């Protein structure tokens, strides 16, 4: 048998409870520190160690930041990725009526979120799976971006098109775009922000056409005036496109009330990816710099 | 951490292979042969020099933990390459890599029937070996190569296309022929390569008005004492290597 200095056996951690359905909550046997162990799946894996896990591992090892999930180590026996355990996630907390955020706190959440995005994009990474359920909040009220198994490094580019859970997937992708960038994550950031008041994913399509229809009933309609050059997508002429139609602020006018929150959301859920605000400018928006000011979590 | 895959000369002496009765010199051969097999397969598989390089670093590192006496170069090279190709986003199919490995190692045999129990078995062997490499490297797969830094350096110091061409050649050969990648950071190695390339071409990059030598803009730690020491080692091994220098020799 064979020496192995830099890959510890997962037995150092003691399995407490299944979660993912193989993801386990566990307890370090010496210190009691709670962690999450995610087994790397090996069904249908005909080409040795999964390139998708290599990629994710590659990215997690790169991204080290207060608002990005932290990979502690990789363990053998299968193979497991070890993460700091995190009890809550934005999706859980928002679908839980007993949980209640003040405006002051919502500001803090979006602030941490946008800072996480600013950072990962700065490192030439696209998250590609923006959704409430992929946003963690630690016991100490620290927001972390999680789940990079669908993330990809970035840099005419031809990236993969079927990316991002359907409800959060941006117009660009729903039109067959393959040369996209960090803006796809910001669109998803938009969908999450609005979700902070509406307590439910604002746009719940069932098919790609249903999602695109819903987007039009919110952002006005895909128009070369609104979105310069949009008509060069072959899936634009083909698939059905509505006419007439901007309602971003009216439909959200109810839940939010605060002028600034509504203004930022209008700038996140912008149709043209190139006119969609970025993480740097969003953090700078008056929403984070007018009263009440952002406050800590409990 | 940072200091983890960089070793002292004494650490290189007491290598896992040494513990099992391999001469310093024999072990050095086993490494150079692995780099050659990696280069041959990589060319046939039509992966980049970068992927090939990455696989060479994996192999170099893998044998600071393991012994040649327990894992043969001819078994580790293909797996390392299979892995490095995935990591560098130029995945080659498992069966494909096994097939090219076979022709390199056994030009005269003929591939077994991909239905045989003995062939299904060699596929299983590679997969098992890839997993052992990953665990030996502790899943640290992001490799930095000097080539990145040569371009930076030879460019910002105004070198002919030629001088730049010779520097990359040296960088690539420093991987096949030496363990510098186990001792010196990539920015330092790049300096070593540019330095010899200059010497080989009778070129000298002029001292700046400030009194700074070109390399001080490349790595603050680097000293000429060290530069001359390393270029001499690299030049000596290049001379022992048949035809290698012919490739950069000005024949005019």
């Amino acid at each position: 048998s064979v020496e192995c200095p830099f890959c510890d056996e997962v037995s150092k951690y003691e399995k407490l409870a299944k979660i993912g359905q193989e993801v386990f909550k566990a307890r370090h046997r010496k210190t009691g520190q709670k962690v999450a162990l995610k087994k790397v799946l090996m069904e249908n894996e005909k080409e040795g160690f999964p390139i998708t896990a290599l990629r994710e591992i590659k990215i997690l090892q790169l991204l080290k930041h207060e608002n990005v999930v932290n990979l502690i180590e990789i363990c053998r026996t299968s193979i497991y990725l070890v993460f700091d355990f995190c009890e809550h996630d934005l999706a859980g907390l928002l679908s839980n009526v007993l949980v209640k955020f003040t405006l002051s706190e919502i500001k803090r959440v979006m602030q941490m979120l946008l800072n996480g995005l600013y950072y990962i994009h700065r490192n030439k990474i696209l998250h590609r799976d923006m959704k409430a359920a992929n946003v963690l909040i630690t016991r100490d009220g620290v927001l972390k971006l999680a789940d990079f198994g669908l993330a990809r490094a970035f840099s005419p580019n031809r990236y993969t098109n079927r990316v991002v859970t359907l409800w959060y997937r941006p117009p660009e992708l729903l039109l067959g775009e393959r040369d996209y960038g960090p803006p796809i994550d910001l669109w998803g950031a938009g969908c999450i922000m609005a979700e902070m008041w509406t307590r439910s994913p604002i746009m719940q399509g069932n098919t790609e056409q249903h999602q695109l229809a819903l987007i039009s009933q919110l952002c006005g309609s895909i128009t070369p005036e609104v979105w310069p050059n949009v008509d060069n997508y072959e899936l634009y002429e083909k698939l059905e496109l509505v006419k007439g139609q901007r309602k971003v602020k009216d439909r959200l006018k109810a839940y939010v009330r605060d002028p600034y929150a509504l203004d930022l959301i209008d700038k996140l859920l912008v149709l043209d990816p190139a006119q969609r605000i970025d993480s740097d400018d969003a953090l700078n928006h008056d929403f984070f710099w007018s009263d009440p000011m952002p406050s800590d979590l409990k | 951490n940072n200091k983890r895959w960089y070793f002292t000369r004494e650490q290189l002496e007491n290598s896992p292979s040494r513990r099992f009765g391999v001469d310093p010199d024999k072990e050095l051969s086993y490494r150079q042969q692995a780099a050659n097999l990696l280069q041959d397969m990589g060319q046939r598989l039509n992966v980049s020099q970068l992927t090939i390089n990455t696989a060479i670093v994996y192999m170099h590192r893998f044998y600071m933990i393991q012994s040649f006496t327990q894992f043969p170069g001819n078994s580790v090279a293909p797996a390392a390459l299979f892995l490095a190709a995935k990591v560098e986003e130029q995945p080659k199919k498992l069966e494909h890599v096994i097939k090219v490995a076979h022709t390199c190692l056994h030009p005269q045999e003929s591939l077994p029937d991909t239905r045989s129990e003995a062939y299904l078995q060699q596929v299983q062997d590679l997969v098992i070996l890839e997993s052992i490499i990953l665990q030996t490297l502790g899943f640290e797969l992001t490799i930095d190569h000097p080539h990145t830094h040569v371009v930076k350096c030879t460019q910002l110091v105004r070198a002919s296309k030629d001088l730049a061409q010779t520097s990359y050649f040296m960088a690539t050969n420093s991987l096949h022929l030496t363990t510098f990648s186990l001792q010196y950071t990539p920015p330092v190695v790049a300096c070593v390569c540019i330095h010899l390339a200059c010497k080989w071409s009778n070129w000298e990059i002029p001292v700046s008005t400030d009194g700074k030598h070109w390399w001080e803009y490349v790595d603050a730690t680097v000293t000429l004492e060290l530069l001359d020491e390393l270029t001499h080692e690299l030049l000596q091994i290049l001379e022992k290597t048949p035809n290698r220098l012919k490739r950069i020799w000005n024949w005019r």
